[PDB]
């Protein structure tokens, strides 16, 4: 503390970077998220606090489309999250322009994690206050899902959660048996887990932003049709 | 003051920032062992996987920088990946500028020079990750080197990095003092028993990931579950 | 200018003429067209002499620095790559045609470097204005895995043919033989062209060459 | 850029009631050489806009890559909006003008067809940045041969039906193959409508040579 | 700020801390004899795990310029790389002078990027330079902030004070032949704790023929009969 | 408090403090409301007056025929944002001859303002923006805070004592889609009038109206133009 | 390769007592082929200013859109529209700002000034301008200008009263000169777009001409 | 010179000539024009030899680095994209015709052509070089679908042999490269082994 | 705090709340915008008689139809006035017409904060198509249209007096006398012609000096 947690370039006496240790606290404080790799795809899901009913239908959505087959579910400081999503979109576009075809998810996650590490390495710039999952599917490489901490590195996840209640979500995620369940029931189950996570116990009403990618969508990461997934929300309510 | 806050020389005549980064390598809870043998060099590190929701396929700390050089990383994972990317870029750039493949010692020297530039100046900070890189070199046999956050690139025969690196180095010093060369069965077994004596869990053949570079067979073989299980069975016999 | 090289059994033999001409008038009769790079590799030059000299000196300096940094012997392939990058960066503005030869840990190598940056590895290489004669001599009298003395004789024959069949080349034969353990420069190896003696004392004694004024400034 | 090596020959297109049809043959002319006979000069800009080009096929590929990338980026935001074919035509016009101003011109004459807001649009842009929209368009020698037939048909019929429009396009392709050295008997026909963009594929036109017996 | 800095009234506090750092613990003695110059240092590797033929303390900058150093070895690597580049640039500019001793003074002078442009943090290594391409030998020392000193015999280790005292009492002298390396080894012996061996001691010699880092064979031969 | 000094530094408790202070810039400003309808977007801004002799300053800035913004807070780095948005919209007109959709413009503003929140020596743009636009999906109202986290809103207000206006809009937001132009403008006027203390009341000189619609390009109405809307005020201060 | 090509087109403007007539052909063509029969060279910029652009069509389009952007910027920066003289001066500055690679276009600005009087500003491709009562730009400039100045200006005519031109009479002369120029100049014809600028606004009439 | 590629089931076969011409003199009669970009990807060069070599080396750089950073063999399409970008961005300075082929587990044997200009196209067979323009009819007429490894090898060897014997800028020996999952096999046809169609015109 | 960019903990960044209170050290200046025109009155406040009164000038004509009165650091006001002149001339050169005083004030406000912020307040006054106008620009890059503005060390008292002595339908003749009596009330010494500068704005006249020591006809009535 004191003089060591002032700039990211200052190492702790024990050998730690306290700026990122505090940036992780913003992710821990912001709303939670969940992403599950189904048998033939990856299903996302994020609850979003409607801080006031003055807002329209779900805006500043935690889900983003960084590429044609790749989607990003982010939590934490949302402005820097959107800036990082723009960075990821630019990286995917550059890779498609240079090497053709579609950017593999592992390489995209590695590059964006390296960019985040570059931002947390120096002193003038500050570490990003956001953690996100990158999910994509392809016929060749199946379904992948990588999660990036505000300072850490991408890690392969069968199913991951980040935000306010990580352990509470992860317990039921590990309770759920993935790797053999189709993405439909996985949408139902991610909605169920999010509603199991507390929504109105001490906060306002929450909206359910759920994303899709898989062979059922032949790649092409898109937001699940909310009109037909309201019944999945109803099953989650029960 | 700010002697211990920025990369500046202390009044006592020391550099505290890199001294803190070296302990940052200890932070993270991991260990690695590198053993050079009569003809091969093997490196093994534990694979600490919390919960199975992670993909054990990609949680590794060892990588292929080029077709013949493999590294193992100890410390913070972000800086580790950044230095791995830098090493791969350096190897590719050397192969482009010079036709022959980059010697492992030269790659370690370049990485250590980059780290020394990092500990120089004050805008940036040193990367808290210690890299042990191995590779077969003609007219030199197996070669193992370590580049640290300071920039001191050295290390040979038996060298370890991580939290309990001192105990592993002591046991490997005892082993190398015992004058007998290790073939491509004894080197791997020596590394495995070193890491097992450091952290006594009997090493179920899923929590470690060993990289091997031999002379008759080049390339950085990331030995699979079957190979590590066979080596463990042979050792515990 | 006629330079040539061959890969013999134990290494490389390089040969070159020593006629540096300005237009159609001979300027230098002992111009060293074989330039040291590293104690195991040499390289013959052709074309614009100044550009060739500057390029080969830069490559030699960089490769000496590289060898000092690595602590090992340098390699012919590395010198080729450096030369090719440097020449292709300028897209042939460096009118320098080079013949690189050397001995590495992987075996002797011989390469041809063109001003536009083209390179290739050949058992025998010829370059320069009179390159055609030396190339023909090789094609007529080349045998793979040929011993040291025979290789030297073949290179001498090719250089002599280039000298006597190209007017803008010659007046000496410069040779270098290199192997795994031998680096031998030969300088003038054979002088097939000797200036005739001047008949009579065609010299001017003192008293002639009337001078308007003379100044003497003695030193220490 | 400065001197094209592989050039794509003429492309044409006409708009009808509720849609637009364009057609381009699949030949890449390396000067007088029929080097590439199985290349597509028609691109799907989006679900409701198509594009064809005539000229340097490398430049066409570069424009295809850039425009597809920008369309992908536009659709990534999920804002509900889209690049209207009018907007696409304006963007290509500005790109060609900027390249000409930088004195690195793009050797392509491009025809942009689309059908948005229930109204058909058919744009045109060339290397020199000259752009406009017309009910019938053609490029290169197509603007000399195929265009007059389209003009004479449209003068009497300001509006067209899809079947007769594509029949007219097929006849114009036949005429172009008859009287153009760079032409080839393998053309793709792409139709844009409310349902989207559909490309027929390697269509071919039947040749008539009864006049070959009129030589004597 | 971004240069050599932190100079209060009458002091160079940052430079003084750099000089306290270069006190180090590696003696690295140097002796300028009549025939040439000997730069001998101590390689006391921690345990036997480390190697001695892998890394070196004596680096030949060019044909007859050898270099030995002091604390902060990683800084010394960059410094010797810069010195090699500078000497190579000088030799390329002034082509083919075989520049070693007419360059040793020059290369020591061009060791101003070494400290006069410190780079926020000044270098923490003091280096001794030897060259003999003038018919006479040369021994120069560049410190973390100063410049050439043109030594005849000195040490830059933990016991550099008593090492220099031993050098002067043992009469570094002027008539001493090239084999003053025995006196250099003896001076190291005073600042050495152990039975020094061929790999434990690294020494380079620079005579009129050139510079050469003595291999462990000759180092052990000289260490024999000591 | 040390950790509140600079924007780059991060507070141990979580979010940084400089941006939280930045949101107080919009809090310390004249109130402004903005509401959507089925076909129109209306902004009602309080033209704060320095003195009776001086004018009531300028609010509801003009961006394009279909986009108009209302500033609230630090007016220095607010004309800069207005210039940026004008330049981006004109760039859109110049490149593909279409009105730049409001959502993309707001995303651009958020990305542009995010960088100062991370670059040392650059203060965040402490300006609250109430952007009114009519893209192809009907009217849109967006709120841009200095935290660079924009929001979409059926009806939002920012400024001093704007919480009362927020509550009134929320209670009356159900009957917003089906309202005539004058009815919606009167809703906004009632919302803004509830913000000031009872002593203050709506005048033609201290209020500004910005209306954009399907057939109505963005227009800035003031005293003479506001008077038809100001009639039927139903004054309950 | 050359970055310029002549695309034809004929523009014309007349300054009346209270009206500004800006007429132009809509035939876009180059070399020997006609792109289209509908490509207006008139562009309305404000409610009281219409410009004509003839020559290189791409440069015409670019210059018109740059003019639109500059007008919009000026309106935002000054809270008012731009006067006809002001836009003429701004166009002059734009044209000479690219003097060393000029827009191969001819611009004629017709509109109403602050006084409410007809103003016509002819322009040179590199920036020269002057206020004129009338001017014609384009390929048919040589064959159209003499008619309009010897009729409107009553040049080389004696014992004739210099009656100010009425709107209908000016329109009739515009139609006559355009229909005369269409047949001689192949670049001219296939339509004619006439823009009338007054206090009430801009009124456009499209008449058909020789289709060849 | 002449370069040619063919795609068969499970691999590709490449054939190139060994002659590089400078004016009317044979600069190198044994030129190795089958440059291995990667383990299973090869390059055929035509035109400016220096430019072809520089582009091939730079692409080898980028492709090897990219494969190392993926821990997966690169796609032939990815390599062709690298070549098309490199040639297109510098087409006004770099004049070279490049034929690219190889095998990857993602799709299998693939063949791409990137001539001067910077255009990429996928073909069943590719042909290029100065001497290519003399065997178009033969290569098009004598090519079948579903040809096996030996058929493609012999057909490519014949096409290169006739291109050599007809074109004045082509000659020397023939280099064949068979790329498949098992690996790459390179062979050289020289002298009598050259498939010759003797033209014995009657007196 | 102390950083010129860091925001205050409460509502508004500092070091600009410090720059705005630089008219306090500056001298008093008052301008009235009437239907007849704009009257700009300032004090020179000569410290010693040896200094030439013509040297000390707080009112400088930006152009023939724009006049500016400074109050604060004359050094910074010189740069701001020069930028105003350059912008006005550039606009006239581009559009061949007289740049509106509001546009000039907007440009100067844009250049005010873009370097430590300028610490001067300007009172622009000139004629345009929208009658005579007056604008008060402040060091914090902010401009406001005003009809009768006061600025300087005692801006509060002068503005309070002007608030009750001004009426919406006054002329130049009453405006000058009101400004002069207010000035005499604010200042310490009397309103001698060598100490008081006056600038007049007219729709049909360029803005010149007020009669140059023959302006006593206006101060004798005072």
């Amino acid at each position: 503390g004191t003089g060591y947690d002032l700039s990211a370039s200052t190492f702790s006496p024990d050998g730690r970077v306290f700026q990122v240790e505090y940036a992780m606290k913003a992710v821990e404080n912001s709303s939670t998220a969940i992403g599950i790799r189904c048998k033939d795809g990856v299903v996302f899901g994020v609850e979003k606090l409607v801080l006031s009913k003055l807002y329209e239908e779900g805006s500043n959505k935690r889900l983003f489309n960084v590429d044609r087959h790749v989607g990003m579910a982010v939590a934490g400081l949302l402005a820097d999250a959107r800036s990082l999503a723009d960075i990821a979109r630019e990286e995917a576009s550059n890779f498609r322009s240079n090497f053709g075809y579609n950017i593999p998810l592992k390489h995209l996650a590695d590059r964006v994690a390296m960019y985040v590490h570059a931002y947390t390495l120096y002193s003038a710039v500050r570490p990003f206050g956001c953690s996100f999952m990158l999910g994509s599917y392809s016929v060749n490489d199946g379904a992948q899902l990588y999660m990036i901490d505000p300072s850490g590195v991408s890690y392969g996840y069968w199913g991951c959660a980040i935000g306010k209640a990580r352990q509470a979500a992860k317990t039921e995620i590990e309770k759920l048996q993935m790797k053999e369940m189709t993405c439909r029931d996985i949408v139902k189950e991610v909605a169920k887990i999010i509603y199991i996570v507390h929504d109105e116990v001490k906060d306002k009403a929450f909206e359910l932003e759920l994303s899709w990618v898989g062979e059922l969508t032949n790649g092409r990461h898109e937001i699940v049709p909310k009109d037909i997934r309201e019944e999945a929300e109803k099953y989650a309510k029960e | 003051g700010f002697d211990r806050h920025i990369t500046i020389f202390s009044p006592e005549g020391r550099l505290y920032q890199v001294e803190y980064a070296f302990k940052a390598i200890n932070q993270g809870g991991l260990t690695s062992v590198a053993v050079r043998g009569k003809d091969c060099a093997v490196i093994v590190t534990q694979k600490k996987v919390p919960d199975k929701l992670l993909d054990s396929s990609t949680v590794t700390h060892l990588f292929k920088i080029t077709e013949n050089i493999g590294c193992v990383m100890t410390g913070m994972t972000a800086d580790s990946r950044s230095q791995v990317q830098r090493a791969r870029y350096e190897a590719a750039n050397w192969k482009y500028k010079y036709g022959y493949e980059i010697p492992v010692d030269m790659l370690c020297k370049r990485i250590a020079d980059i780290s020394q530039v990092y500990t120089q100046n004050a805008e940036m900070r040193p990367l808290g990750c210690c890299m042990i890189l191995i590779g077969i070199d003609e007219e030199q046999g197996p070669q193992v080197y370590k580049c640290d956050p300071a920039g001191y690139y050295c290390g040979f025969k038996a060298t370890a990095a991580g939290v309990k690196q001192t105990e592993s180095t002591s046991f490997l010093e005892k082993k190398v003092k015992k004058k007998f060369d290790w073939t491509f069965e004894q080197t791997v077994e020596t590394a495995i028993t070193c890491l097992s004596t450091v952290l006594s869990i009997d090493f179920k053949p899923s929590e470690i990931e060993v990289g091997v570079v031999t002379v008759e067979n080049p390339k950085f073989r990331i030995l699979t579950e079957a190979e590590i299980d066979a080596h463990l069975v042979a050792l515990a016999e | 200018t006629t330079i040539a090289g061959v890969v013999y059994k134990d290494g490389i033999v390089l040969g070159a003429d020593t006629r540096a001409t300005e237009g159609m008038v001979v300027a230098d009769k002992n111009c060293s067209k074989i330039h040291f790079i590293s104690p195991n590799i040499y390289c013959c030059g052709a074309g614009t002499a100044a550009d060739t000299d500057m390029t080969t000196q830069l490559i030699s300096s960089n490769l000496e620095l590289h060898s000092l940094s690595t602590g090992r012997l340098p390699r012919v392939v590395t010198a080729n790559r450096m030369l090719k990058q440097m020449l292709f960066r300028y897209q042939g503005y460096i009118g320098a045609a080079l013949v690189l030869g050397g001995v590495d840990v992987t075996g002797p190598h011989l390469y041809s470097i063109y001003p536009h940056g083209s390179t290739d590895k050949l058992p025998y290489v010829t370059m320069g204005s009179g390159s055609l004669a030396a190339m023909a001599v090789f094609e007529d009298k080349f045998r793979p895995d040929m011993e040291e003395e025979e290789a030297k004789n073949l290179v001498s024959e090719a250089i002599a043919a280039g000298i006597f069949n190209d007017l803008g080349s010659g007046s000496n034969i410069d040779l270098c033989v290199i192997s795994k353990n031998k680096l031998d420069f030969l300088r003038p190896y054979t002088v097939p062209n000797k200036k005739g003696t001047r008949l009579g004392r065609y010299r001017c004694e003192k008293g002639t060459t009337a001078v308007l004024t003379e100044k003497i400034t003695p030193l220490e | 850029t400065q001197n094209p090596m592989v050039t794509g020959t003429s492309v044409l297109g006409v708009k009808f009631e509720g849609g637009v049809v364009i057609a381009a043959d699949m030949l890449g002319s390396y000067g007088s050489l029929a080097r590439f006979r199985n290349i597509s000069r028609i691109m799907r800009v989006n679900n409701s806009t198509m594009l064809g080009a005539s000229g340097d096929y490398a430049d066409f590929q570069y424009l295809k890559q850039v425009l597809g990338q920008m369309v992908i980026d536009e659709e990534l935001l999920g804002d509900g909006h889209s690049y209207s074919p009018r907007a696409i035509h304006s963007w290509l016009t500005r790109a060609m003008y900027s390249r000409r101003s930088k004195m690195n011109p793009l050797w392509n004459t491009m025809v942009i067809g689309g059908y948005a807001d229930g109204e058909s649009f058919l744009g045109y842009v060339d290397m020199l940045g000259v752009a406009y929209e017309a009910p019938s368009l053609a490029t290169g020698y197509g603007a000399y041969l195929a265009q007059p037939l389209l003009r004479e048909v449209l003068e009497k019929q300001p509006v067209l039906s899809q079947t007769e429009a594509r029949d007219l396009v097929e006849r114009c392709m036949r005429v172009l193959y008859y009287r153009d050295a760079r032409s080839y008997n393998r053309f793709q026909i792409a139709t844009v409508t409310e349902k989207g963009v559909e490309i027929e594929g390697p269509l071919s036109t039947e040749t008539n040579w009864d006049i070959a017996h009129m030589i004597s | 700020f971004s240069l050599t800095t932190f100079s209060p009234s009458g002091k160079l506090v940052q430079i003084e801390y750099a000089l306290a750092a270069v006190a180090g613990g590696a003696p690295s003695v140097g002796i300028k004899a009549a025939n040439g110059v000997v730069l001998a240092t101590e390689k006391k590797q921690k345990s036997i795990l480390y190697d001695e033929r892998s890394v070196h303390k004596v680096e030949p900058i060019t044909k007859h310029i050898g270099l030995v150093y002091s604390g902060m070895g990683p800084d010394y690597r960059v410094l010797v790389h810069r010195a090699r580049k500078l000497a190579q640039q000088y030799y390329l500019v002034y082509q083919e002078p075989i520049p070693t001793a007419q360059l040793v003074q020059r290369v020591a002078s061009v060791m101003q990027e070494y400290t006069q442009s410190g780079g926020v943090r000044p270098f923490g290594v003091s280096l001794l330079i030897c060259g003999w391409n003038e018919g006479r030998p040369y021994l120069f020392q560049s410190d973390p902030s100063g410049a050439y000193f043109a030594w005849k015999a000195t040490a830059m280790g933990k016991n550099y004070v008593n090492g220099k005292t031993f050098l002067e009492k043992r009469y570094n002298e002027d008539l001493e032949l090239e084999d003053a390396i025995h006196t250099a080894i003896l001076t190291l012996k005073e600042s050495f704790e152990g039975q020094m061996t061929e790999d434990n001691i690294e020494v380079g010699i620079c005579n009129e023929a050139g510079f050469r880092r003595l291999t462990p064979t000759e180092v052990k031969d000289y260490l024999a009969a000591i | 408090n040390q950790y509140d000094n600079d924007v780059t530094v991060w507070s141990p408790q979580g979010r940084i403090h400089q941006i939280e202070y930045a949101m107080e810039a919009v809090k310390q400003g004249s109130a402004t409301v903005g509401l959507k309808s089925k076909t129109h977007a209306v902004l009602v801004a309080l033209k704060r007056a320095q003195s009776e002799l001086a004018a009531h300053q300028k609010k509801i800035l003009h961006v394009d025929n279909h986009i108009g913004i209302s500033i609230a807070g630090l007016t220095a780095d607010a004309r800069l944002l207005c210039n940026f948005m004008r330049q981006e919209c004109l760039d859109s007109r110049f490149v593909f001859d279409r009105p730049l959709p409001v959502s993309r413009l707001v995303s651009l503003i958020g990305s542009k303002t995010q960088i100062p929140t991370q670059r040392y020596g650059r203060r965040p743009y402490g300006v609250g923006l109430l952007i009114a636009g009519y893209d192809d999906m009907g009217p849109h109202i967006f709120q841009t805070c200095p935290s660079a986290n924009y929001f979409d809103c059926r009806a939002m207000s920012i400024g001093a004592r704007s919480q009362s206006a927020r509550t009134y809009l929320e209670r009356h937001m159900s009957e917003f889609m089906e309202c005539n132009l004058n009815e919606l403008v009167k809703h906004g006027l009632r919302a803004l009038r509830e913000t000031l203390p009872a002593e203050q009341d709506l005048t033609t000189k201290n209020v500004s109206i910005g209306i954009v619609g399907k057939d109505l390009e963005f227009t800035i109405y003031d005293d003479d133009d506001v008077s038809p809307f100001l009639e039927g005020l139903e004054e309950r201060p | 390769f050359s970055p310029y090509v002549f695309n034809g087109g004929t523009i014309l403007a007349i300054a009346g007592e209270d009206f500004a007539i800006v007429a132009s052909d809509t035939r876009l063509s180059e070399g020997f082929s006609i792109h289209t029969r509908d490509s207006p060279k008139c562009y309305k910029l404000t409610d009281k200013t219409v410009i004509g652009c003839s020559g290189f069509h791409g440069d015409c389009l670019t210059l018109t859109k740059i003019i639109e952007a500059r007008l919009k910027m000026y309106k935002h920066s000054n809270n008012k529209a731009m006067t006809t003289g002001a836009i003429a001066a701004m166009l002059s500055t734009i044209l000479y700002s690219r003097r060393f690679f000029p827009y191969y276009v001819y611009n004629i600005i017709g509109g109403l000034d602050e006084e409410g009087k007809g103003a016509v500003y002819s322009f040179d491709p590199v920036g020269s301008y002057q206020r004129d009562s009338f001017k014609a730009g384009g390929s048919a400039s040589a064959m159209l200008q003499p008619l309009l100045d010897n009729q409107v200006g009553f040049k080389n005519m004696q014992n004739v009263e210099h009656v100010p031109l009425s709107l209908d009479r000016a329109m009739r002369l515009v139609k006559d000169v355009f229909i005369s120029a269409a047949e001689r100049d192949v670049y001219t014809g296939d339509a004619l777009r006439i823009c009338i600028v007054t206090k009430e606004g801009i009124r456009e009439e499209t008449v058909s001409l020789r289709k060849d | 010179t002449t370069i040619m590629a063919v795609q068969f089931d499970g691999g590709v076969v490449l054939g190139a000539d060994s002659r590089t011409t400078t004016g009317s003199y044979i600069a190198n009669r044994v030129t190795d024009k089958l440059t291995p970009i990667h383990d299973r990807i090869f390059c055929c060069r035509s035109g400016s030899a220096a430019d072809t070599q520089a582009v091939a080396d730079a692409v080898t750089y980028q492709l090897g680095f990219h494969s190392i950073e993926l821990n997966e063999p690169p796609l032939v399409h990815t390599a062709a994209s690298l070549f098309k970008e490199m040639c297109y961005r510098y087409r006004e300075d770099l004049m070279a015709g490049i034929i690219i082929a190889g095998w990857d587990p993602q799709e299998g044997g693939q063949v791409y052509s990137v001539p001067m200009g910077g255009m990429m196209v996928r073909q069943s067979f590719a042909i290029g070089g100065s001497g290519s323009s003399y065997i178009y009819g033969y290569v098009d007429a004598t090519y079948r679908e579903g040809m096996t490894k030996e058929e493609c090898l012999q057909f490519t060897a014949n096409a290169l042999a006739l291109a050599m014997e007809r074109d004045g800028s082509s000659g020397g020996v023939i280099r064949l490269a068979a790329i498949a999952e098992s690996g790459v096999e390179r062979q050289v046809l020289l002298g009598d082994q050259i498939p010759k169609f003797a033209v014995a015109t009657l007196p | 705090d102390r950083g010129v960019n860091t925001f205050s903990p409460e509502g508004r960044l500092f070091q600009v709340e410090y720059a705005i209170e630089a008219i306090k050290l500056g001298s008093t200046a008052i301008g009235i915008q009437t239907s007849e025109g704009v009257c700009l009155a300032v004090e020179k406040r000569i410290t010693s008689p040896l200094m030439e009164p013509s040297s000390i000038e707080k009112i400088v004509e930006i152009d023939a139809h724009i006049g500016c009165a400074m109050s604060g650091l004359i050094a910074d006001a010189k740069t701001l006035i020069d930028k105003a002149r350059v912008e006005t001339q550039n606009h006239w050169f581009t559009y061949n017409e007289t740049m509106t005083v509001e546009s000039v004030t907007q440009a100067v406000s844009n250049l005010a904060l873009q370097s430590r912020p300028f610490g001067v307040a300007l009172l622009f006054g000139g004629v345009d198509e929208k009658g005579p106008q007056l604008f008060h620009m402040d060091p914090s890059g902010t401009f406001v249209q005003c009809d009768a503005r006061a600025i300087g060390s005692a801006s509060e008292g002068a503005q309070s007096s002007l608030q009750e002595v001004y009426h919406k339908s006054m002329t130049l003749k009453e405006a000058i006398k009101s400004s002069l009596i207010i000035l005499k009330q604010v200042m310490e010494e009397k309103l001698n012609a060598t100490n008081i500068e006056l600038a007049t704005v007219q729709p049909g006249q360029n803005f010149h000096m007020f009669t140059k020591e023959e302006l006593e006809e206006v101060i004798k009535d005072i």
